[PDB]
């Protein structure tokens, strides 16, 4: 290894990772099922469907 | 804005002793203001050094107004047409000429119309069109 | 994390870690005047992490391997070339001296490091507050200028005002015939053209200059060579002291803070060792500069940040 | 509007004047500066006290309150220009020239 | 005479050299506080009373 | 002037406000202002403010200047200033009379003193009102409630005096 | 300081501005401008070095000044209307002795001169909160207030402060005193429309503290204050001069880089109100903010500057700052263009 | 009447015996925090009227919040050497 | 290669003030520490005949 | 402008009667550009790190993208909401005032004149 010390960055920091997939996947998660209910309401509000 | 109502209300060409009257007016009010400024944010030596900074720059400042009030009311009637745009330009060398004499180098007096004449000829353009500068909130 | 704020606001603190063995210890001397030698007996005694003598390539051995790096790619000074040429046009004598001042100043920020953050004492050799000595020397016979001085110390008022001053300072004593007779002993066919004027400058400005202008800083532990052979008595002194002058017994963990603060950011402790003087000796132009830079760009691990480069091996690019 | 709020009206526009037109010594200022909200702080009492606005009763105090903070600031900075300087003279109260 | 003696000088460095004197007392203050709260006095009394702003 | 007691009140409150906003010497700007505010509290307890009148004593009066001196103590100039030593306090000081004695003059006359706003001065004593208080006294139920109405008040008010106390420390340690 | 001091005072500041954009209240509008300028100062004391000190008095006897004068804008309000809520000023006198105390707060007209003079004696760090945070607040009572203001008055202050920020950027060497300002040219932009529209101010806002974080972080992270060391950042780090360069032209206004957006809405504005002459006049000389803007740009990445030796050594190590939401700042103050439209959001 | 009545012969009385008598940073420190220690006190000096109020309960919370945060103050000030008159 | 700027296009834009007058001639640039250097100590070790001659710093001897 | 309209209540970012409207797709051209501006987010903070731009790390571009389209998505019906507003009361108060906007009579071009100058 080049490096003679460890760089704080030089390392899968499993955690912080998954935390950020964790964010991701019930960001999209909330997003797809938002826009469901939301045309939904909207489709029944006005009569049209 | 008694000053500047003052001289609005003379007729264009009209009393040219009160349109030199209210246009010196207009230009000592404004010389006196930057005069202020100048001794505020740069002190002068003593007093007398201030009060004669005072006295030229109300005195060139007044002078423009004065013959350029002289000047505008002078081309109106004379040549019988009172809304000549130009009739406030040739005052703009008037205006400038005085300037290029009191710092006696006219390379200042040479822009001096070129700008002032222009604005000068730009405000009569706003008087007859209707232009407003400072609108009141409409929309 | 380091001592960043979380840290601190976690109740971290530093004077916790600090004991007697707490210490800046700067033995100097003369030109080879085995100084060296004591610094190591000196640290070995007490237990103090010793820092070897800064020189040209001090800072290639920080980073990356800790390994030598091209003079021209790090440098760019050769202080064999001032040994050889005592006055050349490309500048190498001043240059070498400021990047010296530099890699000195670094090694006390990484000394202080050290020390800040285990408590341990530290021993430095030729500290950064001796360093105008040589400079000034080296203008007594003419190696740099006067317009060359005011580059110099301009950086050091800027860069060495927040570092705190040193506890111990031992200045080993040696003679001017003793040493311009041991450099023939020596070898190194670069430091036989030594002249007796560089020489005779430096010792009467470190004994007229260095002990006094910071003996008010710490007390002066003047020890000479005899005395520096004979560990055993210089480590009896060291302890029997306090060192009450300067500012360092007086620190609490409120500027601690500031100084790991600042030692931690290693940019930060020589940002101001670029100061914009535009010395023809160090000025270097874009177009030198720009394919330097560009060659310690392709540089292996350089490339990106540490830890960030897939030519040396560090897997998992794609996620970290 | 009555006379009395005349006299204190122009009590502040003096000390407005008195403030902004300097002097060499950087005390005087700070007399002057919170010299202004005594009138403040008398003028607001007469108001309240005439209208019978009894809840407005609270400015008053804490008017004066959070002026004294000012104060308190005021000083403080003041100690520290005497402490390098020697004295709070204004004139030189201009290393940020440049 | 014409291309790069006047037309340069006319437009271009006629109005660099007038925002050239203009920036540089702008941009040149003393750093006094008398000459800056003296400056505000004029400034605050010539608001309310000869703009008549307050009008 | 028995029907215009105040207004003696008051025009004493100016003049004294006056010459310490004539930048004396600290020491006597400081004597300027204490009877200016010792004046204008006869001001606000003649109008009926006995604890606002009393209080700006003990807080402002024999508070703020009080430490206030304190400062010019220590600031000791060599040269202490007296209201001699410079002519520029002599002309604010009888400037400040000129036009003060000006148009209290010509409030003397016929009452149409429009500088600014427009002013009647008129006897002070007319503005009152013909209200009894009963028993509670109007200002000290008004500052009373400060801990049953004055619930925001307070709050940012304590918070701040602790941010005034730790800022006042944080910037006298001098780093 | 210490963090955790440092941490509140800095929080009672949010806190402070905080309380003058949510209290209806006239005293509660000053008691948050007083508090924020309680805690303002000693992070301009932060450094403790003389000209720090220096920096410090101006802008405290500044602001100091002003909100005295604020409460007697109050007072006055009250002797002739009895009413502390936050609503149309129903006295001319103390509407204009309102807006001279709030423009002084935020200086514009000659209240300027301590706009440029404190920003150069604080850090860059403070000079960060100076000229984006503490400017919320006297905007926020502007804009609540806004349909009373007089427009001679304001449109004055408006146009004395683009002027004078243009020319004296024109001459001044340090970062810092060009960040200044060109900070005030565009505080006299948001101001101008703020009797118009104030949806355009606030978005004004909005969008000026982009760049005014976008830059300072950039600087911090360049660790450079005047011209000369931003010359150097080239060598060492060339891609961060290359970010400052977009963001420098962004603020000069140049589309389709956003920054051109509010000068754009302006003049839309300002136009639907007859006013034709005001706009021209303001944009024309906008201009001599893009002069030294460009300059910057000319010295920074544009042309490559004479570097220094010692520099070899900065290229070994890496940064340790973390400058947070920096990428996001550069990107969302240069590209946003497409999206105004989203400027009924802020409706 | 009287109160002015009083202080004229006070001052007259002690005017006229001085003219017959006559022709026959820590130091810093603590003055602030007083100031600071100073104006809460006027807070809390309108309290035995307070304590006359409908709601006991708002005003024995509000009135102990201020005598605390006075502690709080007082105690950041002794901690962080403070009220120690720096030698 | 193209042209790149050289010292003397560095020092024009290396001056306190950007376009130099008279007025200015006389301005220097900032301290790169942007710290003054500190003049005379305003220590008040004022010396007290108590005779015994005696100094102070305010409150300490 | 808005601020002060009857039934809003503040600090509100989509009040209850805008879900009435259309909400916008998944693939609407605004939205999607509001993922790109994300995008180059990533790109910028790897390029700030000196880390390799085009794949350093797809953790951290892809909260990027995502957050940057979560807060469209929100804006754009916040966006699409007021619009809707502006344009509505707008119909209230024109069928409101009739007398203030009165049709002008149409008359064809076989009638106006319009005084053809000509061009030489
Ligand atoms: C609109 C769209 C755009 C904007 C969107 C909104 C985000 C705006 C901010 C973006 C980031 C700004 C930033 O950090 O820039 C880097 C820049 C430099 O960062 P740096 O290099 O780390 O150095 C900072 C210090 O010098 C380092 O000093 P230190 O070492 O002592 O560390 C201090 C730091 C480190 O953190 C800590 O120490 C943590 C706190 C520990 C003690 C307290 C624990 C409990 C905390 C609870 C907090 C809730 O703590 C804080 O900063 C504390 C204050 C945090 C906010 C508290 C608010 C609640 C009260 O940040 C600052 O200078 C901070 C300025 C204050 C905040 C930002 C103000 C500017 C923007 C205002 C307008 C925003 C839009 C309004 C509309
Ligand atoms: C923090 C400690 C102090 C605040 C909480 C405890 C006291 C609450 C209180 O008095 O509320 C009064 C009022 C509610 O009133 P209330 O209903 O308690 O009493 C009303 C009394 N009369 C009818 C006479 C007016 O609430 C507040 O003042 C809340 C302020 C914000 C609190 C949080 C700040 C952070
Ligand atoms: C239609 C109604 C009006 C009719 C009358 C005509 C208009 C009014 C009169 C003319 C006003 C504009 C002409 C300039 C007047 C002020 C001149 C002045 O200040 O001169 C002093 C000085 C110039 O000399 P200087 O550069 O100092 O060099 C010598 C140094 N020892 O000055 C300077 O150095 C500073 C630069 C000049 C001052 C700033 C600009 C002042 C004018 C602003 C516009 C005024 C418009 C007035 C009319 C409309 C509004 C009522
Ligand atoms: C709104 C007011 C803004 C005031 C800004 C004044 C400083 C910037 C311009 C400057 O420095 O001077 C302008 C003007 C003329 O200055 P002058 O007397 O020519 O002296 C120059 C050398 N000190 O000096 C002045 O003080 C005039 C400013 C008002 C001009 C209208
Ligand atoms: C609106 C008009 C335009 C406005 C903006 C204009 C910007 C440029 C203007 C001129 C700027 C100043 C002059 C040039 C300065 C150069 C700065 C610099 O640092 O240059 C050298 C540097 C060397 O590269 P280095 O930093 O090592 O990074 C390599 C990649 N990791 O180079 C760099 O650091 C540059 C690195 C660039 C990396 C680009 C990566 C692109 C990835 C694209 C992925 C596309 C995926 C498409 C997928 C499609 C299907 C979905
Ligand atoms: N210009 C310059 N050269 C320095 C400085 N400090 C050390 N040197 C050089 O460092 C080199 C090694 O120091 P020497 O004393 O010669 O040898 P050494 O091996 O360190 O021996 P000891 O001093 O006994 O430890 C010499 O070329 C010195 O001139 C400095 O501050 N400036």
């Amino acid at each position: 290894k080049f490096y003679i010390r460890e760089p704080p960055h030089g390392s899968p920091d499993w955690l912080k990772v998954g935390l950020t997939l964790g964010t991701s996947v019930f960001l999209w998660i909330y997003l797809i099922k938002q826009h469901k209910e939301d045309v939904l309401e909207y489709k029944r509000r006005n009569g049209l469907e | 804005k008694t000053l500047l109502h003052k001289y609005s209300d003379i007729p264009e060409g009209t009393e040219c002793h009160r349109k030199a009257y209210a246009s010196t007016s207009i230009g000592g009010a404004t010389g006196l203001i930057v005069s202020a400024y100048s001794i505020a944010l740069k002190p002068p030596a003593s007093f007398l050094e201030g009060v004669a900074r005072t006295g030229r720059y109300t005195f060139t400042s007044a002078a423009i107004g004065a013959i350029f009030g002289l000047t505008s009311c002078i081309s109106a009637q004379v040549r019988e047409k009172p809304d000549d745009p130009l009739n406030y330009f040739i005052g703009g060398c008037a205006g400038g000429l005085t300037l290029g004499a009191r710092t006696r180098s006219y390379g200042i007096g040479a822009a001096a119309c070129a700008y002032m004449g222009l604005t000068a000829a730009l405000v009569k353009m706003g008087q007859l069109e209707g232009w407003q500068v400072f609108a009141e909130p409409k929309v | 994390l380091q001592y960043g704020p979380l840290a601190f606001v976690l109740g971290e603190r530093t004077t916790r870690k600090l004991t007697e063995t707490s210490k800046v210890i700067t033995v100097d001397g003369n030109i080879c005047s085995g100084k060296g030698r004591l610094a190591r007996e000196i640290a070995e005694k007490l237990g103090l992490r010793h820092f070897p003598e800064a020189g040209i390539h001090y800072a290639d051995s920080t980073t990356g391997d800790g390994k030598p790096l091209d003079v021209q790619l790090s440098g760019n000074c050769s202080l064999e070339k001032f040994y050889d040429d005592p006055k050349s046009n490309d500048g190498n004598s001043y240059r070498l001296q400021s990047w010296l001042y530099a890699s000195r100043l670094l090694q006390y920020a990484d000394a202080l490091e050290h020390l800040l953050s285990t408590g341990q004492g530290v021993v430095l050799e030729r500290s950064i507050y001796s360093d105008f000595v040589f400079l000034e020397a080296m203008y007594r016979q003419g190696f740099i200028r006067k317009q060359c001085v005011e580059h110099y110390n301009e950086v050091k008022k800027v860069t060495a005002c927040e570092y705190l001053p040193p506890h111990v300072v031992v200045y080993v004593d040696v003679p001017v015939p003793e040493i311009q007779s041991r450099i023939q002993k020596k070898g190194n066919p670069h430091e036989m053209k030594i002249t007796a004027a560089y020489l005779q400058d430096i010792e009467n400005a470190y004994k007229k200059t260095f002990l006094p202008e910071m003996s008010e800083k710490c007390e002066v532990l003047q020890y000479s060579a005899r005395e520096a052979e004979d560990a055993e008595k210089v480590v009896e002194d060291i302890e029997y002291l306090k060192c009450d002058k300067g500012p360092w017994p007086d620190q609490d963990d409120r500027t601690f803070h500031r100084l790991r603060m600042l030692v931690q950011n290693k940019l930060e402790v020589l940002n101001y060792t670029t100061i914009p003087v535009y010395l023809p000796e160090i000025t270097i132009g874009a177009h030198q500069s720009d394919r330097v830079f560009q060659k310690f760009t392709e540089l292996p691990g350089r490339k990106y940040s540490p830890g960030y480069n897939e030519d040396v091996g560090d897997k998992w690019i794609w996620l970290k | 509007m009555p006379l009395v709020y005349m006299n204190i009206i122009m009590a502040f526009a003096i000390a407005l004047a008195g403030l902004l037109m300097y002097r060499s010594h950087l005390m005087s200022s700070l007399l002057c500066l919170e010299g202004m909200m005594l009138s403040l702080f008398i003028m607001s009492t007469l108001i309240i006290l005439n209208t019978h606005f009894t809840l407005a009763n609270m400015m008053p105090i804490i008017l004066l309150v959070f002026a004294a903070c000012e104060a308190a600031l005021g000083l403080s900075l003041l100690v520290m220009v005497s402490n390098t300087y020697g004295t709070d003279y204004v004139q030189n109260l201009n290393l940020l020239q440049c | 005479l014409l291309d790069l003696i006047w037309l340069e000088t006319i437009l271009p460095k006629t109005t660099s050299f007038i925002q050239m004197k203009m920036s540089i007392m702008v941009s040149n203050q003393k750093g006094l506080i008398k000459l800056y709260f003296l400056s505000f006095l004029i400034t605050i009394m010539i608001s309310m009373t000869l703009f008549n702003y307050h009008e | 002037m028995t029907m215009y007691i105040a207004f003696i009140l008051s025009t004493i409150f100016v003049i004294g406000f006056v010459g310490f906003s004539s930048k004396p010497s600290p020491i006597y700007g400081g004597l300027g202002l204490i009877v200016s505010g010792g004046v204008g509290c006869g001001i606000v307890l003649n109008f009926g403010g006995s604890f606002l009148g009393l209080m700006v004593f003990l807080i402002y009066l024999g508070g703020m200047l009080v430490v206030f001196g304190y400062t010019t103590a220590m600031a000791t100039e060599m040269y202490p200033e007296v209201w001699v030593s410079n002519k520029t306090v002599f002309g604010a000081f009888v400037s400040g009379l000129m036009m003060e004695f000006c148009m209290v003059y010509y409030a003397l006359k016929e009452e149409e003193v429009e500088i600014i706003f427009k002013f009647n001065g008129l006897g002070d004593w007319v503005i009152y009102d013909t209200g009894d208080s009963g028993f509670f006294s109007e200002e000290a139920m008004g500052i009373a409630a400060l801990y049953s109405y004055g619930t925001w008040l307070v709050i940012v008010t304590g918070w701040s005096l602790l941010i005034g106390v730790v800022v006042i420390m944080e910037i006298t340690r001098g780093n | 300081m210490n963090p955790i001091i440092y941490t509140t005072l800095i929080m009672t500041v949010m806190s402070g501005t905080m309380l003058v954009m949510i209290s209806s209240h006239w005293l509660l509008i000053w008691i948050g401008f007083e508090m924020n300028l309680l805690a303002m100062i000693p992070v301009l004391m932060k450094n403790f070095n003389p000209r720090a000190t220096e920096a410090a008095t101006k802008y405290f006897l500044t602001q100091a000044t002003a909100s005295m004068m604020l409460m007697m804008a109050i007072i006055i309000n009250l002797l002739y209307s009895g009413q502390w809520t936050i609503t149309k000023m129903f006295n001319p006198v103390a509407m204009t002795m309102m807006t001279m105390a709030l423009a002084m707060k935020l200086g514009l007209s000659p209240f300027h001169f301590w706009v440029p003079e404190v920003t150069q004696g604080i850090s860059l760090q403070a000079g960060l909160l100076l000229l984006t945070w503490q400017k919320l607040a006297p905007l926020s009572v502007l804009c609540q207030i806004s349909q009373s203001i007089n427009p001679n008055l304001m449109l004055t202050m408006a146009m004395l402060s683009i002027l004078i920020g243009g020319w004296g950027g024109l001459n001044q060497t340090q970062l810092r005193k060009i960040m200044a300002y060109s900070s005030i040219a565009h505080m006299g932009w948001m101001t101008a429309v703020l009797p118009y529209n104030t949806t355009m101010t606030i978005l004004n806002l909005l969008i000026y503290i982009t760049m005014t974080l976008a830059m300072f972080m950039l600087l911090i992270h360049s660790s450079a204050t005047t011209t000369l060391s931003l010359s150097h950042t080239w060598n060492k780090m060339p891609v961060i001069t290359s970010l400052m360069m977009v963001t420098l032209l962004s603020m000069g206004g140049l589309p389709p880089l956003s920054g051109f957006m509010p000068k754009w809405m302006i003049i839309q504005e300002m136009t639907k109100n007859e006013s034709i002459i005001m706009p021209t006049l303001m944009a024309m000389t906008a201009l001599l903010n893009l002069y030294f803007y460009m300059r910057l740009a000319y010295s920074s990445s544009l042309t490559m500057f004479p570097s220094t030796n010692n520099m070899k050594m900065k290229w070994q190590f890496e940064h340790t700052k973390q400058m947070k939401l920096l990428p996001t700042m550069i990107v969302l103050s240069t590209l946003v263009l497409p999206m105004t439209p989203a400027l009924s959001s802020l409706n | 009447m009287n109160i002015m009545l009083t202080l004229l012969t006070n001052v007259t009385l002690a005017s006229l015996l001085v003219l017959i008598a006559f022709w026959l940073m820590k130091f810093f420190l603590v003055a602030i925090t007083f100031l600071l220690f100073d104006l809460e006190i006027a807070l809390l000096l309108p309290l035995p009227w307070a304590s006359q109020t409908n709601n006991l309960k708002t005003m024995l919370t509000m009135a102990l919040f201020l005598l605390i945060l006075l502690a709080a103050s007082l105690a950041y000030e002794w901690t962080q050497k403070g009220l120690e008159w720096a030698e | 290669r193209q042209w790149q700027p050289d010292v003397e296009w560095a020092e024009q834009f290396g001056g306190a003030v950007m376009y130099p007058t008279k007025e200015t001639a006389h301005w220097k640039p900032p301290p790169w520490n942007d710290v003054d250097p500190p003049k005379d100590t305003l220590v008040s070790n004022l010396t007290l005949n108590f005779r015994l001659v005696m100094e102070l710093s305010g409150e300490m001897v | 402008m808005m601020s002060g309209r009857p039934g809003r209540v503040p600090l509100q970012f989509l009040p209850n009667e805008a879900r009435s409207l259309p909400p916008p797709k998944l693939t609407d051209p605004r939205l999607v550009y509001m993922g790109f501006l994300g995008y180059c987010s990533g790109l910028i903070d790897n390029a700030i790190r000196r880390r390799p731009v085009v794949s350093a790390g797809l953790h951290r571009q892809l909260l990027y993208v995502t957050s940057f389209v979560f807060f469209g998505y929100y804006l754009l019906k916040r966006q699409d909401y007021m619009y809707a507003l502006r344009d509505h009361d707008m119909f209230a108060y024109v069928k409101s005032h009739p007398e203030d906007f009165p049709e002008k009579d149409k008359k064809t071009y076989g009638e106006i004149l319009e005084e053809f100058h000509p061009v030489r």
